[PDB]
């Protein structure tokens, strides 16, 4: 992949997202609409 | 390529090199000794 470019790195990666979304998820299953 | 990490001018003078899509076997003051 070294030709003369590069490809950089996500700053986020799968973990963080997977988080993210587990932390919304459950915050709508127990509060609903009030975290928001 | 070569990034630099600072925390301004006015505050301090020291900065943090990051060599980007290389192995630490070859990089070579800042060439050893220091934390890598
Ligand atoms: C940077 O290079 C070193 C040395 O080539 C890599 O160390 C190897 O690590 C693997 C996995 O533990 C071993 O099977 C090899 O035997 C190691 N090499 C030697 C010469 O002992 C290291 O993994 C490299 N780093 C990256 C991020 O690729
Ligand atoms: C230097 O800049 C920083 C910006 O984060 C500021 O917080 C600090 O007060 C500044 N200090 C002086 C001496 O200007």
């Amino acid at each position: 992949k070294f030709n003369g470019l590069t490809v950089l790195p996500p700053l986020l990666t799968d973990e963080m997202i997977a988080q993210y979304t587990s932390a919304l998820l459950a915050g709508t299953i127990t509060s609903g609409w009030t975290f928001g | 390529g070569v990034s630099v990490i600072t925390p301004g001018t006015n505050t301090s003078n020291q900065v943090a090199v990051l060599y980007q899509g290389v192995n630490c076997t070859e990089v070579p003051v800042y060439s050893t000794g220091s934390n890598v």
